[PDB]
């Protein structure tokens, strides 16, 4: 569905694959419906015996996917509302939700099952819905989140990375642009900038004896941390700026080069979230209409240069080389249609 | 001294279009506190905000109120917030909402008509209370037998809270069973069926008195027949009757008269009174496989050739069960620190007790087998010493664990019903508890009641204080109808026994009468136990009827009167009940008004919402018997305060130890001028501050039982019900 | 012979929860591993119901 | 679906019964898809053999 978003945003879409995916969607949806809880929740098996309680994280993932499927195609609001109240019922007055564990595997998931991160993925997948940031539940969540950020932050360690960035995104949803950029800067604190782009890891090794092979209880969760960061810098109320989108593009380059040739990425989680972030990247930047750019580069040494970027040459790359030991190089662009420019 | 506490109560099945009330305890330190129960919809936004200053240890009950909403039904998040200067409490759950249906209904002029006749009926509006409301109606109409909507009246409003309509039928319009029906803004629909047909007026209801209930051990049977008439006079003539067993040994299918043994009796009505008969039940073989008795009695009224029948007491069950004791004041519960007693009854057969017949008590897992007998009423009182195990299941019988006559031949139909009842106990980690001795029987009204309770307090105020309160509530109708309080100055460290209360039965309380009451510990715990009372059909706005006496010789000047509230109104009915001898009316009683309702009672939360689950799991790796051997993990099953207050019908917010300390499941997994008969009165009256007396005028050559019905209303009191002035 | 099987486990305190065996050592077992047997009325055996 | 047609034709219709039956219909549609033959045909049972 985030794939379809990719197609639509980037415009690379035929009705054929579109109908194929549609049939895929309806089928997977209903196969999911066979595994739910009559409360509204979801487990890996569920039905044909009430000898269980459903999970949460799953149901939140479900909620999100249901949201976007709504965003194009038809789906019952009843189910989101039921899963929502179910979440609430697994809410504490002051504490967060609880990992009501009924899963089978964890590489499916992109965190450490920390209750705060759990709640965090929940509430953020919530606020992607049309939601009043002043809602009761989410207000309570935000108290969790805020307290949680403080203890993460003032304490030298709070997982140092991912907890913190997901916090960043929920803060982004709020209106708390101040808190947003603050924890954003805390993410930039342990920054992992590269030759031509940036990223983060988890803390580059787990300190305890770990690993050996197969990513056992540790799927390395390396991208989705950046995906939500690619939301983090991005999304706000009015519209975005330079700096946000610069850092975005950096990690976007990290992202697409981190893309896997077999298809997708290392997993489904990272894949979904990257595609969401890239889609909205385009949904801002990629103006399918904006088609009349024009540019001049001017250096004080009158090393002139003139180009154009348009839909017909959309993926073009009009490189041009540069001799002046001192840079005096004044960029200038105009018109319509987004451009990413790179020099070294 | 003790811990700081709070508590706040409310139903789950809210309503709309009125206020609905809950209540609140606060108490214990830094009591300069406030609250607010925030009702805030989940999707989008809305808020029926309410706020309130918080005192201590008092029950003031605020009644917020409700608008309509977007959807008809929904959940609703409730969330409370409390703020003391040094304390607080915020707590939430879900609640049911419902853009309701007002329970509404009709009274008609007739339950029958003939050619060329004219409908006359009325209808009602209501709220939760029966204090009526003013609103507007989409439509009410009439429906032929064939779906042919036969007229319309539309877009009318209710200020009376009733309204009254009419219509003329043509010469030969539709035969069959007519139908008159409504619908509402939401779409709720409702009827008042009836028929149009032809008939000669009956001046006689054949009537009998013959066993409702013959049973197994019956060798013959009593039969009696009585012809009421005009004026209840005694009638002459001939009568014939058919006491009948049903559904015979034949196949019943298309060649076989399923009407099994009909014994036919020919009686000749003497000059006065009643024909009698004693009938033998041999030929019916009141035994294994022959079916319920049906009995048809038919009077050839002389000098008329007319006969009619009344299937009298059709539903006779000749039940294998006999000596059928019955529990009456059977408790649901018991405790490990109480002398309890189920006060128990016995009856047999028809519904009458025997005195002085011995029975056997069975005490199972309390090991109380014993013997007792019957009194004048078959009323008995076992009572049991209790230092026993959790789950108890009880009985006493007059025979033993088998059907003494030829049980398992598959062809025998005798039984002794045996006493059956299950009772549970409280959880109380204090080991302190309450339990009550209700007045468990038919509750009157126009009275009150004192209600004894038994208070057991292990430790009581452990440190606490010398004084402690008592707080009782009676909701009904999913509502709240009354409330109040009490307390006692607590003996240091013992278990002081007995005291009671009062409660009135003015009105406003449904056929339900739940009671609870709970006496808190400032430690942060409480106890309390339930109740239930079969209120009888009783009302707020009182009324009866009275009239200038019976007078034949149609003196037109003739009155009728009612007492009622001083600024009020009445809608009224008279009938020459000849046509309405031929057929009854339909369910015209105050109980009808009661049972029409949305959720007469409320026990158990509604559907969609589930629970209020907690996190506090307590599972040990193993239960840790330091001693004999490690006993493993498993659940329990007993009764709870949470459960008391959910079976109540409702919910509250605290942090006391209410719900049991239930545990997580296993995480690990794999001279006379004919004026109109068949109607006497269809008209309307207002109630001055001293009562009406209308002049409903005499009518000729129409000689019978004439029931006549009354309805009334007011903002301040409510609706109107009272019985028949037979101005014969 | 001594069977201490309660009808229900009488797990006084908060709730009731069922029974099962142990797996622990005994004088009985010390002396059996030792090699021998003895006669004595005392409480040596775990009262295996 | 002919019921829905009726509901829409005779104009007696709300979005709610609509949504309900939509879910019903996607479901039963898919359940039917689980009874086909790969050619395109259908049967009482079909799939899994
Ligand atoms: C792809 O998804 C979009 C929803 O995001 C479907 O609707 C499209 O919405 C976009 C908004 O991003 C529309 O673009 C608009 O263009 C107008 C000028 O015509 C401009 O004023 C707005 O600011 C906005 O940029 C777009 O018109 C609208 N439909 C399209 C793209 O034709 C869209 O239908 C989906 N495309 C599919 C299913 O392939
Ligand atoms: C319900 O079924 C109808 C098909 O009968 C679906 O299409 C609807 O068709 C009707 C015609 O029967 C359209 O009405 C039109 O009104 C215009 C005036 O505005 C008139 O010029 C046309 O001759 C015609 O009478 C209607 O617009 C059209 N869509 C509707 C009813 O919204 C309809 O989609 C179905 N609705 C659903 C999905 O429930
Ligand atoms: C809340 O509900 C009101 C009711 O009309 C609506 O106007 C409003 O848009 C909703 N949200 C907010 C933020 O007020
Ligand atoms: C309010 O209650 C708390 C809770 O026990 C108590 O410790 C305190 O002395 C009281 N007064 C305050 C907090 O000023
Ligand atoms: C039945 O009628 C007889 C007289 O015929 C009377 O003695 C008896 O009390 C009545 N009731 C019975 C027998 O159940
Ligand atoms: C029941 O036991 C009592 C002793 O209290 C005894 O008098 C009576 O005879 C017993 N019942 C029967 C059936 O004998
Ligand atoms: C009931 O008998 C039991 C026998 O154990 C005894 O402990 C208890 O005291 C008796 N009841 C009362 C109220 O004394």
């Amino acid at each position: 569905i985030y794939v379809l978003d990719y197609l639509n945003e980037t415009q690379q879409l035929t009705p054929e694959i579109k109908s194929k995916a549609i049939g895929y969607l309806n089928t997977g949806y209903q196969r999911q419906l066979n595994y739910k809880h009559y409360d509204g929740s979801y487990s890996t098996f569920g039905e044909r015996y009430g000898r269980n309680q459903g999970n949460t994280w799953l149901t939140a993932f479900v909620l999100k996917t249901f949201a976007q499927a709504r965003a194009y195609i038809f789906i019952d609001e009843a189910h989101i509302t039921q899963a929502l109240i179910w979440l609430s019922q697994r809410q504490k007055d002051n504490g967060c939700f609880r990992s009501s564990g009924s899963l089978l595997n964890n590489a499916i998931k992109g965190g450490v099952e920390d209750e705060v991160t759990l709640s965090a993925y929940i509430t953020i997948a919530l606020l992607e819905i049309p939601l009043t940031v002043t809602h009761p539940v989410v207000r309570n969540a935000l108290f969790c989140l805020e307290s949680a950020w403080k203890t993460a932050q003032e304490g030298d360690h709070g997982s140092h990375v991912y907890t913190k960035a997901l916090l960043a995104y929920a803060f982004a949803l709020a209106g708390n642009q101040d808190k947003r950029k603050e924890v954003l800067k805390s993410l930039n604190e342990e920054a992992v900038k590269k030759d031509n782009s940036v990223h983060w890891e988890r803390p580059q090794k787990p300190k305890a004896p770990v690993g050996h092979f197969y990513e056992p209880q540790a799927p390395s969760a390396e991208v989705e941390m950046t995906s939500y960061v690619l939301l983090a810098y991005l999304t706000a109320q009015p519209a975005p700026t330079s700096e946000d989108l610069t850092s975005a593009t950096n990690i976007v380059k990290w992202i697409t080069k981190q893309q896997n040739a077999q298809g997708g990425f290392s997993s489904t989680q990272d894949t979904v979230v990257a595609l969401h972030a890239l889609s909205k990247y385009g949904a801002a930047t990629f103006t399918r209409t904006g088609k009349a750019a024009q540019v001049t580069i001017q250096s004080s040494g009158t090393f002139s240069s003139k180009f154009q970027v348009d839909n017909n040459n959309r993926l073009l790359l009009q490189q041009v080389s540069l001799p002046e030991l001192p840079g005096e190089y004044s960029m200038k662009v105009t018109g319509e249609g987004c451009v990413y420019l790179q020099t070294s | 001294s003790g811990k700081p506490q709070y508590m706040v109560l409310v139903p789950s099945l809210l309503h709309t279009e009125t206020t609905e009330k809950g209540c609140v305890l606060l108490s214990y330190l830094n009591e300069t506190v406030t609250v607010s129960a925030s009702l805030e919809s989940v999707r989008g936004n809305r808020s029926l905000f309410t706020d309130l200053e918080a005192e201590n240890d008092v029950l003031h009950c605020v009644a917020f109120a409700v608008p309509k909403s977007s959807s008809n039904e929904e959940v609703m998040f409730l969330t409370v917030q409390v703020k003391g200067p040094t304390q607080e409490f915020k707590k939430r759950t879900t609640v049911m909402v419902k853009n309701e249906d007002s329970l509404v209904f009709v009274q008609t002029d007739k339950s029958i008509y003939k050619p060329g006749q004219t409908v006359k009926f009325r209808v009602v509006s209501m709220d939760e209370n029966f204090h009526p409301l003013n609103e507007l109606i989409p439509l009410v109409y009439i429906q032929d037998p064939k779906g042919n909507r036969i007229a319309q009246w539309q877009s009318f409003q209710l200020e009376g809270g009733l309204k009254q309509f009419s219509f003329p039928l043509s010469s030969e319009p539709f035969q069959g069973s007519y139908k008159v029906v409504v619908q509402k803004k939401s779409g709720g629909r409702t009827e008042h069926p009836f028929t149009v047909e032809e008939f000669v007026l009956p001046k006689f209801e054949v009537q009998v008195t013959v066993p409702k209930i013959i049973t197994i051990l019956e060798e013959e049977m009593n039969v009696s027949v009585c012809g009421l008439y005009t004026y209840g006079k005694p009638v002459p003539g001939h009568v014939t009757v058919s006491i009948c067993r049903k559904y015979s040994d034949a196949s019943d299918c298309h060649g076989e008269d399923s009407q099994a043994f009909c014994e036919k009796f020919s009686g000749q009505l003497n000059s006065h009174g009643c024909f009698y008969q004693q009938v033998k039940t041999k030929v019916f073989q009141l035994k294994r496989k022959e079916y319920e008795m049906k009995l048809h009695t038919e009077a050839q009224i002389q000098e008329e050739g007319t006969v009619v029948e009344l299937t009298g007491r059709q539903s006779s069950e000749i039940t294998r069960t006999i000596t059928k004791l019955s529990f009456v004041k059977v408790d649901s519960h018991f405790r490990q620190g109480i002398p309890f007693f189920g006060q128990v009854r016995l009856v047999d057969g028809k519904g009458v007790p025997i005195p002085n017949k011995v029975i056997f008590i069975r005490g199972n897992e309390a090991n109380y087998y014993s013997n007792a007998t019957t009194d004048e009423h078959g009323l008995v009182q076992f009572s049991i010493n209790t230092t026993n195990v959790m789950g108890t299941s009880l009985t006493v019988r007059v025979n033993y664990k088998d059907r003494s006559p030829c049980y398992g031949y598959q062809w025998v139909s005798e039984e002794h019903e045996e006493a059956h009842h299950t009772a549970y106990l409280v959880f109380s980690p204090s080991k302190s508890f309450v339990h009550l001795e209700p007045m468990s029987h038919e509750l009157p009204c126009g009275h009150t009641q004192t209600v004894q309770a038994h208070y057991i307090l292990n430790g009581g105020t452990l440190l606490g204080l010398k004084k402690l309160s008592f707080y009782y509530l009676i909701m009904a109708k999913g509502g709240i109808v009354r409330t109040g309080t009490h307390g006692l100055l607590v003996k240091q460290e013992d278990m002081k026994g007995h005291f009671s209360i009062s409660i009135p039965v003015k009105s406003d309380i449904a056929p339900v009468a739940r009671l609870l009451i709970y006496a808190v510990l400032p430690t942060g715990d409480v106890i309390g136990d339930s109740a239930k009372y079969d209120v009888e059909n009783c009302l707020a706005n009182k009324v009866d009827l009275s009239f200038s006496p019976s007078q034949s010789l149609p003196a037109s000047h003739a009155h009728l009167r009612v007492t009622a509230a001083p600024q009020s109104v009445c809608a009224l009915r008279a009938v020459d009940q000849s046509v309405l001898l031929m057929k009854p009316d339909a369910e015209l009683s105050a109980s009808s008004v009661y049972n029409l309702l949305p959720e007469k009672d409320l026990t158990g939360f509604p559907g969609p919402l589930n629970d209020q689950d907690n996190e506090d799991c307590i599972n040990r790796h193993n239960v840790y018997i330091n001693g004999i051997t490690y006993t493993p993990v498993s659940s329990t099953n007993e009764k709870d305060m949470y459960s008391f207050l959910e079976d109540m019908g409702l919910k509250a917010f605290t942090n006391s130890k209410i719900r049991k300390p239930k545990m997580c499941p296993q995480l690990q997994q794999y001279t006379v001028r004919k004026y109109f008969p068949e109607t006497w009165i269809w008209d309307l009256v207002v109630v001055n501050s001293a009562g009406v007396a209308e002049v409903g005028v005499t009518v000729p050559d129409t000689i019978t039982e004439w029931k006549a019905g009354a309805f009334c209303l007011s903002e301040d009191a409510g609706l109107g019900i009272s019985s028949t002035a037979s101005l014969r």
